[PDB]
């Protein structure tokens, strides 16, 4: 379930075979020393080796520093954790900071226990459940059969109990888990005889099944390091897993759950795959998660943790002294920092697009290079947001496509932060001031 | 023409083989004097 | 696994009444149908423990204490065996 | 018969293929605002695009909240519309990040589309038609059940599956009852008695219900709108009722909690499927939340996180601040309220000062919604004062001018009456004065 | 097949039996002296004497503060208990910060004890109420049989857990404990498909009795003596769904535990072992944290808690005039022993970056690894560090071992220090 | 108050009078130190004694106010 949002066009880091990249692929345009490192940074977390490690992503406003963590999350895939949180979620009500942070930092680490199981799947042939009235004892055997074998089981009563829950007919091919106990009903064989209800709800046939009738298969379970410590912290951990209203987990808790799942890999049980952490805004946490984040990375069951920041110097939250990235010195000597640079024009054309084709919107080349003088001239995301308005003006003009003119409207239309401001300056009477004061009237 | 069908059967029957009775049959499938008088004094 | 899959009934052969139950334990934990003769076994269920074995074809692997083979019983019906452990006298193997 | 400060405003009263008329839909002057108001709401309706942001940016009494109802009234009741004040984000039971994400997915919307195919009417027959048994055995097989059902103006009798003797048993049916037998679940459900039989006994605490109408074989759609909040919240909530947690639940009042990223993922997840089944279409919706001023930096900093998600509303911001320092903040004096990072992220659209004629055009209009009548002289007045003081001073006092025509037996509102208002009631400056 | 931390190849202190440290032993360079004094903490708590003592780690940054206290908690042992802390973990929302820095208090402190474990097992062949009644079972085995009075809330336990004749059970008698193991083998082939998994009929006496050690702490016996903990009774469901957040533990509680555990000592049963609580980033505490931590040092049972900052003449949080040697105040500053800890020279900063190298399996080039320590020593120690692992991917991604120049230029090029940065906003 | 000396519970004169245990009216003896009263009570009376655990020779308390036995 997902929209066309502003991250949606990257699907990689779009990298060669030796970490060069490439000039545009995978979605991502330029940036080649942020992407190079970037795909450093992956490898280190494909690794699976190096525990810990703090990396800084910094440079002005839209460089690409969260199209640079969505290509990282893109490469990683599923199987791989990826945490997204901002500086502004850690400070809750029901918990501390230095809990969330915790709990974030927990996020990011996967555990997998595989298991071997047995299922029974083959297409019914007759069931035959024999119950007493106001009796206990229910009697049952069931003819299921395969394209190859075919066979009858007498049945348990929890069984039979689950058979005739699952309201299995005849001409029902079903799947049977001999641990678990589930009865999936997968398809229909044939139609239902001709009775009058439910005349023709069953025409969707479907194939009956081949090969052994009980066949072995694997099934894998992964669940985070944090989940497994909501678990294991009350016996209503599990609705806090839902619901929320974790509470603060008890240190023995996590210092347990180390130790047992470091038994579990060291058996060949659990297979642990971290992933990676990344913080939206570093520069909203306060000093004292600054400090946690400090010892808290040298954890052996630690992610690897990325930042963005574009505030430069300035004064860290908490303190009353200016940091030279927002953050302290401390945490700037253990994170290495990746940096990102202003577009070119062409890098601006080529991102618009690609927008362009995300978004459907077919641009003619004067319409697009309008756009990119205006994204130039003003920003990057105006004329990404521009594009769209475009379209729909153009649409109200019953045009498949958009001309220089439709972007001169949107442009008419809406405007962006210097002319907004420059309309501001000129009539500040209109507008309520930092001291309260504004003038309603007109004469 | 229908090449499979399938049927659903329901049945009672006693243990020797032995049909039950009819109108048990009929209320199992769907499922004089005073007791209680009370007046004022 | 494999013999189970190929369609053939192991027999497991041990020395010590202990490794019968870890076996017991660990096969149990598999699933699959078995029974075992112990020394203990009284002559007449021992015959007929014999019989079941040799007659049913559900119960994969036939647990034996390699010592107690000393009297030996008709066991036909098996199609592999399986020496968990060894012994010092070659001839009860032989008999096994 | 009430009358809020918004009734007259219908909609933006733009045609097709064209532009904003200069008076309709309640709406006068601001022609620009409403065309671009116009292609938002295209953008809107499209249903293709997520974290859309756009700005009402202009000074007090020039139709923000009026543009912003404008987009809801042209959009429809179906589109989820969320209206907000940033003040209300500052809750005490959760964080502030907690209860903008609550917003957000409140301002999506699902609609399930459901056809299901129902027999209904009052029992008639009921007979279960002896077979040859297949396993033999001498027992008594059954092997269809007939029911007959009568409605207004139809009857028929069905040949149901064996199945339906659970049913039948579990819902304590009989003959004169009128039941509800899904097609192709096979349960059956029992509304009541036949009004037929009402007077066969003079008490029974059943109630009597009327004959179903039409054939007895009906096909009904069935429309259900949620959004994903309605979602969130219910799956995690307790079910209610007498196991031991719904216990707990009745003893501890149900605080607002962080619901967790997993349990959303999931309501994402079952709601794909179910869209892909086809049974389901997603609704974007329009999260509007004004006074955006008063909204904090951490608050800002999670829009600008949240904008970026792969499903999210329209949001509309108002703010009437020229170059304010943004809140939580020391040295950030950004444009409006909003700091420059989130503006980076929208588009602004102006609303601009009225003229003369525009302030009498308002006034007017308002007075024919308030059902008041008024000489051309008592409304040039009227005019005068709102070019003077403020349009909302005018506007508000229209009401307490036309209780004192009233009170004077008059049904039209003079000059004097309005010089009279003017006396009685002073506005912020003349206040200010004294 | 290993992954490596901060503070992997830190393995102890590395001192001899005489006291002196090795320049080079337990993968510590350097910081004899830091290195001899936290041999003499490590003695004295395992003498297991005192109570309350406090020592301070003062250095810089990236000078081997965390690194020492990990050594100290390795010296000493998984038997004592060692607490690691952060200034910041102490500011919860459900209790009191005195609350949370005494719970810690108490987690450092250990308790060893013996407990006789009285344990049933077997088959049931009897499941007869006695009529909330006792219920009669019994219980067969390999060895013998055996016939038993269960309490209700036994009867509660069996009767949640499904348990009916034939199967295989699982009583413990010190905590009242019912677990359904699984259904008796003699029953696997009474039907083909049931969803039953099946054990084996245990062997055995159904009456076993075994001793365990098991360690705890006293925080441990403190939520035991406040708190319900387990069961399998809706009794004890309700009991801790009720009153779930943490709560302000009174002195009486831990007074009363106190006796207990000095009953248990006395009758020998138990032994105490006192252990260490590591509080790192001590300049994050408020003024109030430190003003009670010069009261709870005074307690007769406490732990010898060490602190680590880095740094100097900082104002302390909370006052707004009182300036500290390290952000400590005077007050407690004067319950300490201060451990002074020096920097780093190159020839130390090049032997440190080679045996981290060894540790995350890698290969450096010597004139690569003098390329990386002179620009360790220019811009960072850890800077330094950090640099291996993108040297070691770069080198991988041409298809060679060993770490050259090359690589190393390429991984400064790619990833910056703090100065660079800072130049570069410049 | 006082101590209790008697308690007959008395059944309705005919069967079809009431429903299931058809319990009507008891009658108590209470002794105090002046002398002793023979008290008849309601039905509802008779099941908080037998709620409360009262035999011959208990002192017990009643609350004409609100039906309480002690
Ligand atoms: N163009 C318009 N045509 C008709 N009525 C209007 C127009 N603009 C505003 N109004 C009315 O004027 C009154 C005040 O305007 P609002 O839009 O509600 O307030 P506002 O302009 O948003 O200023 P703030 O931000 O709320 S202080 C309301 O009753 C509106 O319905
Ligand atoms: N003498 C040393 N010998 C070997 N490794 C060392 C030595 N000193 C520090 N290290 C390592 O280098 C890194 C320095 O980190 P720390 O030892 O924690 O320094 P620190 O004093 O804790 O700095 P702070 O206060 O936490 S910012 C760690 O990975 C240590 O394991
Ligand atoms: N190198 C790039 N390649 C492709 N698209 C980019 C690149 N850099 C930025 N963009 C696009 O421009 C926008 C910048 O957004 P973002 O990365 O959030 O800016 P910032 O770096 O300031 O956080 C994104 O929507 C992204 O799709
Ligand atoms: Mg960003
Ligand atoms: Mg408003
Ligand atoms: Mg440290």
């Amino acid at each position: 379930l997902s929209l066309i949002a502003a991250h949606s066009h990257i699907t990689g880091l779009g990298l060669d075979e030796n970490l060069q990249p490439r000039p545009t692929s995978e979605g991502m345009v330029g940036q080649l020393q942020a992407r190079r490192a970037a795909g450093v940074i992956l490898k280190m977390v494909q690794n699976g080796t190096i525990a810990g490690r703090a990396v800084l992503v910094a440079g002005p406003p839209s460089t690409g520093k969260t199209a640079l963590a969505m290509g990282v999350s893109q490469s990683l895939g599923k199987d791989v954790p990826f945490t997204a949180i901002a500086g502004s979620e850690i400070f809750s009500l029901e918990l501390s900071k230095t809990e969330a942070l915790t709990q974030a930092f927990r996020k990011s680490i996967g555990i997998k226990i595989k298991e071997e199981t047995e299922l029974i799947e083959g297409e019914v042939v007759e069931i035959q459940i024999d119950r007493s009235i106001t009796g206990g004892h229910k009697q049952g055997k069931l003819t299921i059969k395969t394209t190859d074998m075919e066979t009858i089981y007498e049945l348990g009563n929890k069984m039979i109990d689950g058979l005739t829950k699952e309201k299995v007919l005849a001409g029902d091919v079903i799947s049977i888990d001999k641990a678990s106990g589930k009865i999936t009903k997968l398809g229909r064989s044939f139609a239902r005889s001709r009775d009058y209800d439910a005349m023709g709800a069953d025409t969707r046939f479907v194939q009956c099944p081949e090969g052994e009738l009980q066949k072995r298969k694997t099934v894998v379970h992964t669940v985070s390091l944090h989940e497994i410590d909501v678990i294991n912290s009350r016996t209503q951990g599990f609705l806090a897993l839902f619901t929320g209203d974790t509470g603060e987990i008890r240190s023995e808790v996590r210092d347990q759950i180390n130790t047992k799942v470091a038994e579990w890999k060291e058996e060949g049980k659990a297979e642990i795959v971290p992933g990676v952490l990344f913080i939206d805004e570093v520069h909203m946490l306060d000093i004292e998660c600054f400090s946690f984040i400090n010892r808290a990375l040298e954890d052996e069951f630690a992610p690897i943790v990325m930042m963005a920041t574009n505030r430069g110097v300035s004064k860290t939250r908490g303190t009353n002294y200016k940091s030279p990235h927002g953050l302290p010195l401390d945490l700037l000597d253990r994170s290495i920092i990746i940096t990102t640079k202003s577009y070119n024009e062409q890098e601006i054309k080529t991102i618009l697009s690609i927008r362009a084709q995300e978004e459907e919107v077919e641009l003619s080349s004067d319409a697009l290079d309008l756009l990119t003088k205006t994204g130039v001239e003003t920003s990057l995301r105006y004329s990404s947001n521009l594009i769209s308005v475009a379209q729909q003006i153009a649409m109200k003009r019953k045009n498949n496509t958009v001309e220089v003119e439709d972007v001169k409207r949107a442009y008419l239309l809406f405007l962006d932060s210097a002319r907004s401001v420059k309309y501001v300056q000129e009539n500040e009477s209109q507008y309520i001031d930092d001291q309260g004061n504004v003038q309603i009237s007109i004469a | 023409p229908e090449q499979l069908t399938s049927r659903n059967f329901v049945t009672l029957y006693d243990f020797p083989n032995a049909p039950p009775n009819l109108k048990d049959f009929n209320t199992n499938l769907f499922g004089m004097k005073t007791v209680f008088h009370s007046i004022l004094p | 696994q494999q013999l189970k899959d190929n369609g053939h009934r192991a027999l497991i052969f041990t020395q010590m009444t202990k490794v019968l139950d870890v076996l017991e334990q660990f096969l149990n934990y598999h699933g699959y149908l078995y029974m075992r003769l112990d020394g203990a076994t009284k002559i007449e269920d021992r015959q007929i423990l014999t019989e079941r074995f040799n007659t049913d074809s559900r119960i994969t692997v036939f647990i034996l204490s390699s010592r107690s083979g000393g009297l030996g019983i008709n066991l036909t019906g098996a199609d592999t065996v399986i020496f968990y452990d060894s012994d010092w006298n070659p001839a009860m193997d032989k008999q096994c | 018969t009430r009358t809020a400060a918004h009734t007259h405003i219908k909609g933006l009263g733009l045609d097709e293929s064209g532009v904003a008329k200069r008076v309709e839909g309640g709406f006068v002057g601001q022609i620009e605002a409403r065309e671009a108001c116009g292609v938002i709401v295209d953008l809107i309706k499209a249903k293709k695009m997520s974290g859309r942001a756009i700005l009402l940016a202009g000074g007090p009494s020039t139709g923000k909240t009026a543009l912003a109802l404008a987009i809801s009234q042209e959009l429809g009741p179906k589109v989820p519309f969320c209206p907000l004040v940033g003040s209300e984000l500052y809750s005490v039971e959760v964080k502030k990040t907690e209860t903008l994400m609550e917003n957000f997915r409140r301002a999506i919307g699902l609609r399930i589309k459901e056809t299901k195919e129902v027999y209904e009417g009052e029992v008639t027959e009921l007979t279960p038609e002896d077979a040859e048994n297949p396993l033999g055995g001498y027992g008594k097989t059954i092997s269809h059940v007939i029911v007959g059902l009568k409605s207004a103006k139809g009857t028929k009798t069905l040949r149901l599956d064996p199945t339906i003797y659970e049913s039948i048993q579990r819902e304590k049916v009989s003959i004169g009852d009128v039941i509800y037998i899904e097609a192709n679940t096979g349960a059956v459900k029992r509304v009541g008695r036949s009004d037929a039989y009402a007077t066969e006994f003079d008490l029974e605490t059943e109630e009597y219900v009327p004959l179903p109408k039409g054939e007895v074989h009906k096909k009904k759609e069935i429309v259900q709108d949620v959004t994903l909040h309605d979602l969130d919240v219910a799956n995690a909530r307790p079910q209610g009722g007498q196991d031991v947690i719904s216990m707990m639940g009745q003893l501890l009042k149900p605080k607002k909690t962080e619901i967790t990223e997993k349990l959303r993922q999931e309501v994402n997840k079952v709601v794909a499927k179910y869209i892909d089944q086809g049974v389901a279409e997603l609704i974007p919706g329009v999260l509007f939340i004004d006074e955006v001023n008063m909204l904090d930096i951490e608050i800002f900093t999670y829009l600008n996180k949240a904008l970026e998600s792969n499903i999210a509303p329209v949001v509309v911001l108002a703010s009437n601040r020229g170059m304010t320092t943004v809140r939580g903040t020391e040295d950030v004096i950004s444009p409006h309220g909003v700091p420059p990072d989130l503006i980076d992220r929208l588009l602004i659209v102006r609303t601009l000062p009225y003229d003369k004629d525009e302030i009498r055009t308002i006034i007017e209009r308002r007075a024919t919604v308030e059902r008041l009548q008024v000489e051309s002289s008592a409304l040039d007045l009227l005019a005068t004062m709102g070019t003077e003081t403020s349009l909302r001073y005018a506007l508000q006092l229209l009401a307490p001018c036309g209780i004192l025509a009233q009170t004077s037996n008059r049904k039209e509102i003079v000059v004097n009456d309005v010089n009279e208002a003017k006396l009685l009631f002073l506005d912020a400056k003349r206040s200010t004065k004294i």
